């Protein structure tokens, strides 16, 4: 019960924080509360026809489990209503933790629940399991799993950071031929549906005014219709000035280079026609594109940007096009084109001879390609290739054993689908499989990679949620072939948020897992000695 | 003063005819004519073709530290031994290579051009540390003498930092040598023990030092992600402002990145590690005193470098202290504590100006 644990510190990276008090068995090994505080009790032991086992003390910890979740909020609640505490769990009825009690959700923890829970005896999770679930370091940290409504096919995601009071995630949709935003809560998880434009929506960019208390939205589709609304108003709309190919990429910089607040818009043309904006202007229909800057070719497509890291070097941007990467400054001039398929170190060629797909700025620069199972780590001034990071040389690592099947899938599938950098401690990589990789970018490559969650990582990027800020919003996919015979499949993507925190708590906890493994064998000698 | 003609002879010869007491001789002429006539010291190039040979090599390469370019005849040489008797380094760290091979690549070999030379060295130090022990005392000789930038070094290639005694371990040892700041935060931003960190306060209180007790304090008592400072069951004997300075946030803090130096030898040994192994605001609240035996707190109540972050403090333990005498300025001071409990102490009277703060709750 919550009584019997007895703390000892309430600092979080401590090494012995909790201790069930181990009196009470002793006085009962002896004098043989045997079936247990009404409150706090399974239901094989309160039936009291059955013998007990070791698959009742976790039903109990299945609600204290449950009691550190809602903190404390069933038994504040149960000291007015007994008779109620006792029965109304005493069959697997209690209720949701979230629904009743207001809490944080921690979704991956309303499952063990969920186990520890169960009527039959035999079907709770072993004590030995119990734990190795939770010694995982990705259930601390996955802050929210969302399930969009079924078959909804999303590939485009913003946040809206200038309100921080609580936050949305403004969606796109593919499972229409006729480009529709799906705007989306995150507290209340309400699911919106609103048709905007007649072509498929590719990306869009979050542009906020200092001015006025509004911050529109764009929208990047196949026709090129670049289409803006209001956040409140939904019928607010003008369709700026229509490009040639398809729209790709857009973003929102920081530009405020005439002694006050100024700032751009980049759209990313299927050929690199960059047409350069302004914040202020985005108001009017058909606006005026600053500096068409045309880069490539038609056989050159744009498909991403980026922005540097620090903003002491005036936050020079690199973007990619094509296979020629290239960037620009406040002259908005092409001042580099580093060009990757002239690459030396060949062991296959169209790796690199293949279109861009992100690129993050760091001291050095991460690049994907399609396909593409490596990430090319080129340097700003050498223009050289510093690093080459394989993705199946830490894959195929714990895919050794636990996987045996895969000796007949020597046509591996998963690909880097899209980079996010956390601000100096590792690179979250999305492969087209369900993993995502932890790199920690300064010392040691591999931290942990963290699969069987979903099923591809298709979109991946950071945010900032009602003052609890820096979120890793994870937009993967989830597939089940019911009819796979029939050609096709039911997708379900499966929005999460993981804390940005993770690769320290994943290796930070794997500190703490040695330190108490060294404690619980000297403990075991002071008992021979 | 003829051996250098004898050795100058020799080096001809050992290269044509294929020639096999050669290496006795050639040995015992450094002894006899040492630390003089360099040119005779150059003899250690015919080494390239009983552990004399080692106390032979650390004592001349040390002794002409920066002599000239007979380190990249002495390295090719212990290159040469390495690459077919791997057991040899086992003797060279058992002697003085330690003080050889970290002053080379620390003398300024950075923003100089001797990149031929250090990927010679770096190469040469790649199987020193291939045994799991040695790097285990590759670093702990490098902790005695004051080395921030090869401490590092050995802790990106592994060599836990938790193993010297377990009952006392580096970072207790680090802090009697009264070392640099820079080498305390190496050891606790590793693996380091929490049993052994806590022994370094002690062994670290007992001197007054405001940088080696604020390292260990930020790694034992600090939540940084719920703004709180958990200080309850250290026995510390006195709490003062200068400790707990470092621990509470600053946002003008902003720094260079300089242990870059550190992370490219990291991975030169290690590229030639694999090489050789493949082919074959928000300021805090919560504030924490519980167990520490404070007999007075007026360390605090004067108008220190704290005194502005203590005005957002919101909670402040002091229970099972030997406190007296709450101070009148303090309680003027931090003017938003509002869980203020001081139990266990021995008090003989209430100061009845703990109620003039201004906003308190739960007073205990």
């Amino acid at each position: 019960k919550p009584h019997n644990v007895l703390l000892f510190t309430l600092y979080p990276n401590a090494a012995i924080i909790a201790k069930i008090a181990d009196y009470g068995i002793a006085q009962y090994c002896c004098r043989m509360t045997s079936e247990g505080t009404p409150g706090f009790r399974a239901p094989e032991v309160a039936r009291g026809n059955v013998i007990y086992n070791q698959q009742a003390d976790v039903y109990s910890f299945g609600l204290l489990l449950y009691d550190i979740l809602t903190t404390g909020g069933r038994i504040v609640e149960g000291l007015k209503f007994p008779n109620e505490f006792d029965e109304l769990e005493i069959q697997g009825k209690l209720p949701d933790p979230v629904k009743e009690y207001g809490c944080a959700p921690w979704p991956m923890v309303e499952k063990l629940i969920k186990q520890c829970l169960k009527e039959n005896p035999q079907e709770r999770p072993t004590s030995a399991q119990v734990f190795d679930i939770l010694n995982s370091a990705e259930l601390v940290c996955l802050t929210r799993r969302i399930l969009l409504p079924k078959n909804v096919i999303v590939e485009c995601m913003v946040a809206t950071h200038h309100n921080s009071r609580n936050a949305s995630i403004w969606l796109g949709c593919g499972h229409t031929d006729r480009g529709q935003l799906s705007f989306l809560d995150l507290n209340t998880e309400g699911y919106t549906s609103e048709e905007v434009a007649d072509s498929r929506i590719l990306c869009l960019a979050l542009v906020h005014l200092p001015v006025e208390k509004e911050s529109w939205i764009v929208s990047g589709t196949q026709s090129g219709t670049l289409l803006v609304i209001n956040t409140e108003d939904g019928k607010k709309r003008h369709t700026l000035e229509k490009m040639t190919d398809s729209v790709t990429c857009l973003y929102c910089n920081s530009f405020s280079k005439q002694s006050k607040q100024k700032n751009f818009l980049l759209v990313g043309t299927a050929d690199g026609k960059l047409a350069i904006f302004e914040d202020k202007t985005v108001k009017l229909k058909g606006a005026a594109p600053l500096k068409i800057l045309n880069i490539g070719n038609v056989s050159t497509p744009l498909m991403c940007l980026s922005e540097s890291t620090n903003s002491t070097e005036r936050n020079v941007m690199w973007g990619g096009c094509g296979t020629k990467i290239f960037s620009f400054s406040n002259d908005f001039t092409i001042q580099k084109l580093i060009e990757t398929r002239t690459s030396q170190l060949f062991s296959y060629a169209a790796f690199s001879d293949s279109n861009i797909i992100t690129v993050v700025v760091d001291t050095a620069l991460y690049i994907a390609k399609q396909n593409s199972p490596v990430v090319e780590v080129w340097d700003k001034k050498t223009e050289k290739l510093c690093g080459l990071i394989d993705c199946v040389h830490f894959l195929r690592e714990v895919t050794v054993k636990e996987n045996k099947e895969s000796k007949h899938k020597m046509s591996y599938s998963g690909r880097v689908k899209t980079l996010c950098l956390q601000k100096n401690t590792a690179l979250w990589i999305g492969t087209g499989g369900g993993h995502i990789l932890l790199l920690d970018l300064s010392t040691r490559r591999l931290i942990r990679v963290i699969y069987n969650f979903c099923n591809s990582v298709r979109v991946m990027m950071t945010a900032q949620l009602g003052s609890l800020k820096n979120v890793m919003l994870v937009l993967g996919y989830n597939r089940k072939n019911t009819e796979g015979t029939q050609k096709q499949k039911e997708i379900q993507s499966c929005l999460t948020v993981w804390d940005i925190n993770l690769p320290h708590e994943v290796q930070n906890l794997e500190k703490h897992i040695e330190v108490r493994k060294e404690l619980a064998e000297k403990m075991r000698r002071t008992s021979v000695e | 003063g003829i051996q250098k003609c004898g050795l100058k002879v020799i080096s001809s010869i050992v290269h044509f005819p294929d020639a096999l007491g050669a290496m006795d001789s050639v040995l015992h002429t450094l002894q006899m004519y040492p630390d003089d006539q360099e040119i005779q010291c150059l003899g250690l190039s015919l080494i390239g073709y009983g552990h004399l040979l080692a106390k032979i090599l650390v004592s001349s390469l040390y002794r002409f530290k920066d002599v000239a370019e007979i380190q990249t005849k002495g390295f090719q040489t212990i290159l040469a031994i390495l690459k077919l008797s791997a057991s040899f380094s086992k003797l060279l760290v058992h002697h003085s290579f330690d003080l050889v091979i970290f002053h080379q690549m620390s003398s300024n070999i950075m923003e100089q051009k001797d990149q031929q030379f250090l990927n010679l060295c770096c190469k040469c130090f790649a199987k020193v540390a291939m045994d799991d022990y040695l790097k285990n005392v590759m670093l702990e000789r490098a902790c005695d003498q004051n080395n921030s930038i090869m401490v590092e070094c050995l802790l990106l290639l592994g060599a836990d930092a938790n193993q010297a005694k377990e009952g006392s371990s580096l970072i207790c040892q680090v802090c009697e040598k009264e070392s640099s700041p820079k080498l305390v935060e190496l050891l606790l931003n590793s693996g380091s023990r929490e049993q052994d960190v806590r022994k370094a306060l002690t062994i670290s209180i007992g001197k007054g030092d405001s940088q080696i007790i604020s390292l260990l304090l930020r790694r034992l008592a600090l939540d940084v992600a719920n703004n709180s400072i958990c200080l309850g069951g250290f026995c510390i004997g006195k709490v003062e402002p200068s400790w707990l300075g470092p621990l509470f946030p600053d946002k003008t803090s902003n720094l260079r990145k300089q242990t870059n130096i550190a992370s490219t030898l990291a991975r030169m040994v290690i590229r030639y590690q694999m090489k050789s192994a493949v082919e074959e605001r928000e300021y805090i609240t919560s504030l924490d005193l519980s167990a520490n035996e404070l007999r007075d707190i007026d360390a605090l109540s004067q108008k220190c470098c704290i005194s502005v972050h203590l005005e957002h403090l919101e909670k402040l333990e002091l229970h099972q202290n030997a406190l007296t005498s709450f101070p009148q300025q303090l309680c003027e001071t931090l003017k938003s504590l509002t869980h203020l409990d001081l139990h266990s102490n021995k008090f003989t009277s209430f100061p009845s100006y703990l109620l003039k703060m201004s906003c308190i709750a739960n007073l205990d």
